[PDB]
RNA sequence: AAAUUGCCGGGAGGGAAGCGGAUGGGGGCCGGCGAUGCGCCCCGGCCGUAUGCGGAACGGCUCUUGCUGGUCCGCCGCUCGGCUCGGGGCGUGGACUGUUGUCGGCCGCGCCGGCGGCCAAAGCCCGGGGGCUCCGCGCCCCCGGCAGCCGUCGUCGGCACGGCCGGUACCCGCGCGCCGAAAGGCGUGCCCCUCGGGGCACUGCGCUGCAACGCCCUGCGGGCUCCCCAUCCGACCCGUCU
RNA sequence: AAGCAGAACUGGCGAUGCGGGAUGAACCGGAAGCCGGGUUACGGUGCCCAACUGCGCGCUAACCUAGAACCCACAAAGGGU
RNA sequence: CAACUAGCCCCGAAAAUGGAUGGCGCUGAAGCGCGCGACCCACACCCGGCCAUCUGGGCGAGUGCCAUGCCCCGAUGAGUAGGAGGGCGCGGCGGCCGAUGCAAAACCCGGGGCGCGAGCCCGGGCGGAGCGGCCGUCGGUGCAGAUCUUGGUGGUAGUAGC
RNA sequence: GCCUGCGCCCGCCGCCCGCCCCGACCCACGUUAGGGGCGCUUGCGCCCCCAAGGGCCCGUGCCAUUGGCUAAGCCGGUCCG
């Protein structure tokens, strides 16, 4: 109600600005709009149907919005997280950054606790009161495009070639990711050891005993 | 292993499927009533909405080379004063499961 | 449009199956539904558990009526001439070889059907008629 | 053919109660599961338009008659170029079915906050008087100044989550210059506030589903029947008379 | 007198399941397409049997039948330091 | 101290197949009266999806043709006696089209699939000569009964018995 | 009490299955109004104190592969009574 109020009692204040900026050029997309584009020479049948174009544009923006705020409860970079779902669930991990996909980069340092770089969902997570200082960690290398798991197109190679069956369908470890992970992990360990006994704590796991209440437990 | 940590085999807080949603006269199997262990009140069971449920069972036959099978579900909303909850499953749980324990996860966490 | 309607029909099912009352204990009394004419029937009075009666509301979506679960409309195809009509539809209609048609005549239907790109069930029926499990 | 009978197999079990079914799950049995998708380029393969030629079914029409518009095939001339099957070479990734993330709609869910009503006043400190008690403490009652916080009525305001359905296939929603991973913001005039900010005005077209995992063949989801366990109206099964 | 015979008004049953009254053609609640999700009625919440062994304030100690939901499964005059 | 008022409990209150607040049992109730919340809960109510029916529209200018079509509405739907409406199946006849000894029809099938249903479709097995669909036409036209008719076959029962 | 067409049975360890009503940290003064500890008047005493829990696993890559070690235990299996 409170965020939506400006738009609600305006109607299209943001979208008004864009038209007037375009009009600042002079005389433009009123004239251009009628002339603009393609049509007339069809395919197949009537062509009654759908997408590309227009439709894609609001949808991509709207799907971006849950990634902070709605899911998040509040969480700053370098918060300690509890993964309650995912593979690595029950591990406490440190938050590196939020991706464009909306999945979170994390990494527990590999040697001490098994957690790799990995993408995990925000929705799963309990935000704990602890913060570990991620002041001088180079999280930058790891990005959204970094996390493409190769599909079973053919062989991993260039393409167009007759291939063999020894693909990894639901998995794939790039060699490059393993080399990179060691470097990023090193900085994190320094912060972790600064506060005592945090290092052992992450690996141990949290779970609720009989008689424990998840409602009362809230970190 | 990977996904492995340092102890607790029991990952979840316990719960019990008492029965299905019911009159004295009839049952509706579409919604199931679960009394969740350690949950005393109406307020406390309000937390449990949205959580994932697994009924894990073993069976004589293999499937995709495993004898263990599971039916998943979700907690819909609370039911009654005693900490009973309403739940839906993807396919209904077998009603032989009356009196069985079922698992209610932390898995999607609102907190 | 067409795709979520298909999902609604197939997943929900009103495959209730309308069995006649006391069909189970009298063998000669037919499985086929006939409406209990007498007042005294529980089924007539609409007691639940006594097998619910066929009504129009049980009925599926209009689009998904007389469709194969592939979302194709099934047509039994007698001969080569009828395949030309199916060609107009392509995706929308299916070809299924008739019972009457013998094995040699099935083959010519299959090869023509391939050109239309309405391969589904047409080929399958023919293959059994050759010799196959 | 039905009925019945025999054999055998499967389910079930020799600690247990029968309307013979429905409803749910498991076994047992069996059928199904784009020919495997797209863009591009290289080679191989085949064909050729325009225009001239040569033979024709056509059109609007007129309809004696006339004028404008044909396409096509034969296949020669004169200039160019393209497509398709397969292979090579690159980029995007399509195959039933099951699962998870999300946006919107509907509905529930717990919790927090504000103002006013009900002359407002419980209330506390200060002040005054009275009664009762007449053993005095104490008790009560009322009035004037006061932090204060209260039960009930009305209304508005804010959060945190989830179910279900659908992905919005023509005006629901929205983009079309720029930066910004991102979300998001970036005109100008007007007026209120005159602080922080706000409200209010100002162009036309095009168009409605996004993220992910398994596998489609190995192998397997599944469907269907019986059975066992769970569950249930079970007025005995139907008809008739009433 | 009758679950009786006969009228007056109205609703039902007959033409009525479903939910409630343990159970019941007629009482109670409500008329019923097919489903998902919500929310109730009647009636309940010790267990059966879905649901507070919840809170509050009384009363009751029944060896000659303790008591326990309209219709309804009965019951009175009269007695008790 | 006496006479009252009215609560529950006690008496009055005794029947036969053993027995019924429905049961167990329950005594700061799970009893009885009453209050306050929370909660449970019908095919009811709401919202959404969807079916037909009814109502109101709409879209044919031809040259895809169901225009008795298609598409948008919203509300409604129990249902005996009974009416009307729209269909399905069988036999034969006029039309029209198909199928066949390289395997028709028929029959069998805890084999698949479609339709709300009436029914239909297809596969496999058995089989060996004619048949089915569609458009009209027509009936000696669809069965569970009738103390049914006629044929077959059980349990009775390997029993009464001889 | 007995159990050979080389079957059967127990001991010993090896591998595999199938369950649980879902195992997957564990738990004693006595009593329905007392218990403990202490000084002792040595008791049905005195004084203190408590009523809503404890301890362990909790860290053994659901428990990897290796080397050694503590206080010399903790825990399982063997074995003494």
């Amino acid at each position: 109600m409170a965020p939506t109020s400006k738009m609600a009692l305006g109607i299209k204040r943001a979208s008004r600005s864009h038209t007037y900026h375009r009009r600042g050029l002079w005389a433009i997309k009123a004239k251009h709009g009628g002339a603009l584009p393609k049509a007339e020479k069809p395919a197949a049948i009537a062509e009654p149907k759908f997408y590309p174009a227009d439709d894609v544009k609001p949808r991509t923006v709207s799907t971006r919005k849950p990634h902070p705020t709605k899911l998040r409860s509040t969480i700053t970079p370098g918060t300690v997280l509890i993964l309650l779902a995912g593979r690595y669930m029950g591990k406490r991990v440190v938050f590196l950054k939020q991706l464009q996909s909306g999945l979170l980069l994390i990494t527990g340092p590999f040697k001490i606790n098994g957690v790799p770089i990995r993408r995990v969902n925000q929705a799963y997570v309990i935000a704990t009161s602890t913060k570990v200082d991620i002041s001088k960690v180079n999280v930058q290398k790891f990005d959204d495009k970094y996390f493409a798991r190769e599909k079973k197109t053919r062989a991993k190679k260039t393409e167009g070639e007759l291939f063999e069956s020894d693909k990894e369908a639901t998995k794939n470890l790039p060699d490059f990711k393993k080399d990179d992970q060691k470097v990023i992990d090193a900085e994190l360990i320094k912060a972790i050891d600064a506060v005592p006994d945090l290092k052992n704590y992450l690996g141990a796991r949290f779970s609720l005993r009989d008689g424990d209440k998840p409602h009362e437990m809230t970190f | 292993m990977k996904g492995r940590q340092g102890q607790r085999v029991r990952l979840y807080v316990r719960g019990t499927i008492l029965g299905y949603k019911r009159s004295k006269s009839n049952q509706y199997e579409n919604t199931s009533l679960l009394q969740i262990e350690g949950v005393n009140t109406k307020e406390e069971v309000g937390w449990y909405a949205g959580k994932r449920i697994a009924y894990v069972y073993k069976a004589k036959t293999k499937s995709n080379d495993s004898t263990i099978r599971c039916i998943w579900g979700k907690v819909t909303r609370p039911h009654g004063n005693s900490g009973v909850v309403r739940a839906k499953f993807r396919s209904n749980l077998p009603p032989t499961s009356m009196g069985k324990k079922v698992r209610v996860f932390m898995y999607p966490s609102s907190i | 449009m067409a795709v979520p309607l298909l999902t609604k029909k197939i997943v929900k099912k009103r495959v209730k199956q309308f069995k006649r009352p006391h069909s189970d204990r009298y063998i000669g009394l037919k499985t086929s539904w006939r409406r209990p004419k007498g007042i005294d029937s529980r089924v007539r009075r609409k007691f639940k558990g006594c097998t619910l009666m066929p009504n129009i509301g049980y009925g599926s979506d209009k689009k998904t009526r007389h469709y194969l679960p592939n979302k194709f409309k099934k047509f039994v195809v007698h001969n080569v001439s009828e395949l030309e009509l199916l060609m107009m539809h392509n995706r929308t209609y299916c070809a299924e070889i008739a019972h009457n048609v013998s094995t040699r005549k099935r083959k010519e239907i299959v090869e023509r059907a391939a050109q239309l790109d309405i391969v589904v069930t047409n080929k399958l029926a023919r293959l059994r008629s050759q010799e196959d499990e």
